[PDB]
RNA sequence: CCCGCAGAAGAAGCACCGGCUAACUCCGUGCCAGCAGCCGCGGUAAUACGGAGGGUGCAAGCGUUAAUCGGAAUUACUGGGC
RNA sequence: AAAUUGAAGAGUUUGAUCAUGGCUCAGAUUGAACGCUGGCGGCAGGCCUAACACAUGCAAGUCGAACGGUAACAGGAAGAAGCUUGCUUCUUUGCUGACGAGUGGCGGACGGGUGAGUAAUGUCUGGGAAACUGCCUGAUGGAGGGGGAUAACUACUGGAAACGGUAGCUAAUACCGCAUAACGUCGCAAGACCAAAGAGGGGGACCUUCGGGCCUCUUGCCAUCGGAUGUGCCCAGAUGGGAUUAGCUAGUAGGUGGGGUAACGGCUCACCUAGGCGACGAUCCCUAGCUGGUCUGAGAGGAUGACCAGCCACACUGGAACUGAGACACGGUCCAGACUCCUACGGGAGGCAGCAGUGGGGAAUAUUGCACAAUGGGCGCAAGCCUGAUGCAGCCAUGCCGCGUG
């Protein structure tokens, strides 16, 4: 299953964005984001240590879109790879599909590039493949079908993609609609608001 | 016993329409016996003359069950009342056993036979089994078992 | 006597041939004296489709083994492949 | 019995039985006659019988009523107490 | 090139038979401390020509007699 | 396994919110009815009982119980004392 | 290159403190059960309790190329008879294809099920000598000549039945002689002894009674030494609890001689010795199928043996033996016991812990399904037949796993 309800909500909790929107506009003109959710979200209440480490989790699953089972397993693979945890995991995570898809500028929203990726929309080595955790591997190729080449919505998101910041192990070509992922990045490429010691600490009990 | 028979479509709607009459009618029988005991206990506070003999009765179809249960709740009077406790159809199993031990009853067979598992127990607890084949001598013979209790 | 035959191994509608080197009194995955190879129906043609042992199969056959017909027609195919 | 040849085998097996009883028994009245020989000291006598025993074994071993062993033994010690005798 | 483990003498009362003590020396599984263990055997003699107090070499053999399975290879030291 | 048809159209529940332990407010009772793994709540100011609004965690599942190990260095060889 | 990178605490005794010490919780995991709720798919799993008792259907056959034979169906033949003169009943013929019953050969000792029993009669590991083994394979040879029975069948004849009894009654790779006998057996040697079976395919010439002889090919049978495989036997170590279980043992421990087994052996008997085991745990009581492994744990460790695979034991309970290369035998025989069923009461029949399924017990666990298309197994030269092994399907959120409900 999925999260299907409300988003911002999401956001106003964990206090900061989680890019669940198109950014058409700003967030600050949706939402009170300062205030957390609820009638009491005006305090703020102490938050303990393990109260910390469970937020900091719960913002790194929510903002990939990842149920718990899941990101369990993911956890579990990384530790048992070699090298430092945190970047296997940041590696794992951020080979999934649907991240790498909307990353390549094709959609709007990890949820639209998902809803995108399971309705057989696109192929990856001239392969369709619609399951959304599907693991790329390097110097693979992705592109869309010429049958919802069409789409408008994919179109405007060519577009309002470019105002986002662009990847550095991507290469992506609007004219013929495709894209190459050259190799994987480490933990350095990603964004330093992610701290991966706390996830750590609090899965290894 | 008397039900009406349908034959239908499907396989999986079968199991949850048959579940859910029987929750609706445990639902009811659970209802009226619990409405009665909490309305009639403290009603109950005083008490009478009265002679209960309970029974625990084996026959061997759904109809000969009912018409033997209904003849001996028949019979009851205001001061004579023959209380079965629980009958069913088939053989006089474990379960009948230890019940009728369990209470102040007997096990009565009507055209059906005791077995092993429940043989065991009664011969340990010194259980009455009481044997009949027609409906007349045993009507008799409970009229005598309840007549004999008064006084 | 011993003889060689196929053992089934994989899964529903994934069938893995073993070649074995059993008496024929034990059941079709009972004990056996030595494995041998492999065959497999299913794979595609960018992986190998079968591998045998060819110097163990007449060692045993001169030893007094005997062959059943799909090893025999899997001797034939490898030995007009190699 | 249930099956056919369950039934078809027992009858068999007592034809068998009974053709084994009757080879077995001759077999000990040999070496029964033998034996009292030996006791009895004749050396003669005790020749004859080993040389009237001796094809007896042989072909009842051919043909597997007893393993050729079991006749080997008797053979040998037979003789190796006629041997004792003299 | 036999297989072959010596002893000691501790019973020659029985006829044309004697009995041996095999002394091995191992480690605990656990605790490590090394412990002294012994195990007892009859051994085939047919001479008697074994007495209790000696060391003597002895080796498998087929089962000449009930619970006799090993026989006498040479006598390596005397008592006294 | 592939192609076509129509329609957002045929498809979300469980447990918890006093500390341990992530998440609070009102109404109803008044050591009663009740809760409870432990400390312990309830005698008219109940974030601990019941209802409601809000929130937290799991998810085609969610809880309780049964059972083994861990936590237990609480049988201590590694690793305890008189 | 590679095949390991592993270790958290908290609450609770007191006015307050330190310590000692028990209790409770946070994590994993299951052959799970129950409550609320419930869309799809993929792989797996599904009586742990009464080794309680079982209705019914199926689960072990095959060979006419071993044999006497026609019980059925078909083809041919005389032409029976008919007869529309070239079409159809009965008129038959083992004549042909085949094949009910029977003798004979091989197989039911494998495959499948269960864990009642066993503290070793087991298992695990490493060694060993005094043994046998059908079907498979290597070598050397052999394969001459006879004899008397029996089933089937025929005619009778008991019993309620199961099942019988008598007489005639025919053959074979069924049975039994004789010849021949070494590299085999016994024996120091000398010596003495031991076996058998044919069938089918095709055919020129010749014989020829066309009975087939005769030629050739294939496959069968006998003996002996080998290989491969299985099984039997022995040794050391390891393999629960109870010392409020301290002594146990007289074929018992040895030895001589007979006997027995495929084999060594108190395996069995006669006699002689008086021994043997035990605190390094005998004997006795309770409990238990074992292992490769599974769960947990940082590790050492602890618990456990559901599924898969190897070993053991059991087939209503107790006892015994035959047949057989191999059993003291799930769907074989005999005896005793209980229980269920049939009866003319005179006597008879039965064994799901095989696949489904029923009753009962329990908190709790399914379809009285399709097919031999594939793997593997038995029989055959082969075609082929059999196979509830096995392949596939049906039911169940029991679990792992992927997807959607925008
Ligand atoms: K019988
Ligand atoms: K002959
Ligand atoms: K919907
Ligand atoms: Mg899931
Ligand atoms: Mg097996
Ligand atoms: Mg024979
Ligand atoms: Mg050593
Ligand atoms: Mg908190
Ligand atoms: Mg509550
Ligand atoms: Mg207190
Ligand atoms: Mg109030
Ligand atoms: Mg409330
Ligand atoms: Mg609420
Ligand atoms: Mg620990
Ligand atoms: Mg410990
Ligand atoms: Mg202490
Ligand atoms: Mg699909
Ligand atoms: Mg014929
Ligand atoms: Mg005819
Ligand atoms: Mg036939
Ligand atoms: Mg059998
Ligand atoms: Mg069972
Ligand atoms: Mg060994
Ligand atoms: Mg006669
Ligand atoms: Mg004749
Ligand atoms: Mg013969
Ligand atoms: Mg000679
Ligand atoms: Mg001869
Ligand atoms: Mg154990
Ligand atoms: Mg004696
Ligand atoms: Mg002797
Ligand atoms: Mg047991
Ligand atoms: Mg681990
Ligand atoms: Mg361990
Ligand atoms: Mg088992
Ligand atoms: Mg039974
Ligand atoms: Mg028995
Ligand atoms: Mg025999
Ligand atoms: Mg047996
Ligand atoms: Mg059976
Ligand atoms: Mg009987
Ligand atoms: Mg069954
Ligand atoms: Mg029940
Ligand atoms: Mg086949
Ligand atoms: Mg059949
Ligand atoms: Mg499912």
């Amino acid at each position: 299953a999925r999260y299907l309800g409300p988003k911002l909500k999401l956001s106003r909790r964990e206090g900061t964005d989680l890019f669940l929107k198109s950014g058409v506009r700003a967030i600050d003109t949706k939402c009170k984001i300062e205030q957390a959710p609820g009638q009491h979200g005006a305090r703020k209440p102490r938050l303990s240590d393990y109260g910390v480490q469970l937020r900091e989790k719960q913002k790194v699953r929510r903002i990939y879109g990842v149920l718990e089972r899941q990101f369990r397993n993911y956890y579990k693979e990384a530790a048992r790879l070699k090298g430092n945890t945190g970047e296997n995991l940041l590696a794992l995570l951020e080979g999934r599909l649907d991240n790498v898809v909307y990353r390549m500028g094709f959609g709007a929203t990890r949820a639209e590039a998902r809803q995108l990726v399971s309705h057989k929309a696109i192929m990856v080595n001239g392969r369709v493949v619609n399951i959304a955790s599907y693991q790329v591997s390097p110097n693979d190729v992705v592109s869309i079908r010429e049958k919802a080449k069409k789409q408008s919505r994919v179109k405007a998101a060519l577009e309002l993609a470019e105002q986002r910041e662009k990847p550095t192990w991507l290469e992506v070509d609007a004219g013929k609609m495709e894209g190459t992922f050259k190799r994987k990045p480490e933990r350095s490429d990603l964004s330093a608001d992610i701290n991966e010691h706390l996830i750590v600490e609090l899965y290894s009990k | 016993a008397g039900d009406e028979v349908t034959v239908v479509r499907d396989e999986k709607k079968a199991r949850e329409v048959a579940l859910y009459r029987q929750g609706k009618f445990r639902e009811v029988k659970l209802a009226r016996q619990q409405k009665s005991k909490l309305e009639n206990m403290f009603a109950n506070m005083t008490e009478g003359e009265v002679h209960e003999v309970n029974i625990v009765l084996k026959a061997d179809v759904q109809g000969s069950v009912e018409a033997i249960s209904d003849s001996l709740l028949k019979l009851s009077t205001d001061e004579v009342k023959v209380k079965i406790i629980g009958s069913g159809v088939g053989g006089i199993t474990e379960t009948d056993a230890t019940l009728a031990a369990a209470s102040n009853a007997i096990l009565v067979g009507f055209n059906v036979r005791a077995d092993a598992s429940a043989r065991k127990v009664i011969e340990a607890e010194s259980l009455d089994l009481r044997y009949y084949s027609v409906i007349y001598n045993l009507i008799d013979e409970v009229k005598a078992a309840m007549s004999g209790m008064l006084s | 006597m011993v003889t060689i035959r196929l053992a089934r191994h994989g899964a529903k509608k994934r069938p893995f041939y073993q070649v074995v080197v059993a008496d024929s009194r034990n059941a079709r995955n009972g004990r056996f004296i030595e494995r041998v190879g492999f065959f497999n129906p299913i794979a595609s043609e960018k992986e190998e489709g079968t591998r045998l042992d060819l110097d163990r199969i007449a060692h045993w056959v001169g030893q007094g083994a005997t062959i059943s017909d799909r090893v025999a027609a899997l001797i034939k195919e490898v030995n007009k492949a190699a | 019995a249930n099956i056919k040849s369950a039934k078809k085998r027992a009858i068999q097996s007592e034809k068998a039985r009974k053709h084994n009883a009757s080879r077995r028994s001759m077999m000990r009245t040999f070496i029964k006659k033998v034996y009292a020989a030996i006791e009895a000291g004749d050396k003669a006598a005790a020749q004859k019988a080993f040389n009237e025993m001796q094809p007896i074994v042989d072909r009842q071993a051919a043909k597997g009523l007893i393993h050729k062993n079991k006749a080997a033994r008797h053979k040998a010690n037979l003789t190796a107490q006629i041997n004792k005798l003299a | 090139k036999i297989r072959t483990l010596q002893g000691r003498v501790v019973s020659d009362k029985m006829e044309k038979s004697i009995v041996v003590a095999i002394e091995r020396f191992v480690k605990h599984p656990i605790y490590g401390k090394f412990i002294k263990r012994t195990t007892k055997l009859h051994v085939h003699d047919e001479n008697n020509e074994c007495g209790i107090g000696d060391v003597v070499e002895i080796r498998e053999c087929r089962p000449l007699s009930k619970t006799k399975s090993w026989t006498l290879v040479r006598v390596v030291e005397k008592a006294v």
